[PDB]
């Protein structure tokens, strides 16, 4: 069975950083790709970050291009969100997803909230 | 102009039968979405991979209550005798790849109460 943690979030200041963790196990972590997508306040779904099984390619929406650094260390099972400049856009519920397939989230984990302050 | 519009949030007396609705913008009226449920206060579920035709895969955990459907840019969620567990908002969502670039939009989501 497949199990996501995240992990680091918390109350934070606009331009300051932040990484979170995603802890994985009940799969082949090396496999899959990995992502990071977040739920604003107002429940709107937002995709952030892509990452493939070896960490060999890396994609992004232009909302958060050059703020956000998805990395993966394998080794560890785990999976990273490096966050800088943190705008108060930036409050909401963070959870990492594995994909199977074609589809993209297909199992995701139980979310860490990050709220930006101002 | 990648965008999905989803139906109305509606409320079901058990028992009953529920149609969703996510219509693709016109331009990407063929694309595949992908419908996700969630439930009060828990992370988001896969529910099932929805093609043009209509054809479609579910998710693990998922009641034979749920099928899909098409008809041009309209996908449909279809929930068969609605249950308690059924409450929760359902998003779709599609991906692409426009300039050699990732893309993924999802919908509004639809609330769906019992």
């Amino acid at each position: 069975q497949v199990q996501l943690q995240e992990s680091g979030g918390g109350l934070v200041q606009p331009g300051g950083s932040l990484k979170l963790s995603c802890a994985a196990s009940g799969f082949t972590f090396r496999d899959y790709y990995m992502y990071w997508v977040r739920q604003t306040p107002e429940k709107r779904l937002e995709w952030v970050a892509f990452i493939s099984n070896g960490g060999g390619s890396t994609y992004y929406p232009d909302t958060v291009k050059g703020r956000f650094t998805i990395s993966r260390d394998n080794a560890k099972n785990t999976l990273y969100l490096q966050m800088s400049r943190l705008k108060s856009e930036d409050t909401a519920m963070y959870y990492c997803a594995r994909g199977r397939g074609y589809v993209w989230f297909a199992y995701w984990g139980q979310g860490t909230t990050v709220t930006v302050s101002s | 102009q990648l965008v999905l519009t989803q139906s109305s949030s509606a409320s079901f007396s058990l028992g009953a039968s529920a149609k969703l609705t996510c219509t693709l913008s016109s331009q990407h009226s063929t694309y595949t979405i992908e419908w996700y449920q969630q439930q009060p206060l828990k992370p988001p579920k896969y529910v099932m991979e929805l093609k043009k035709d209509g054809s479609h895969s579910t998710g693990d955990g998922i009641p034979d209550r749920f099928s899909g459907s098409s008809s041009g840019a309209d996908r449909y969620l279809s929930i068969s005798n609605i249950q308690p567990e059924d409450e929760a908002i359902y998003i779709c969502g599609v991906g692409d790849t426009i300039k050699e670039q990732f893309v993924y939009v999802f919908g509004g989501g639809t609330k769906v109460t019992v």
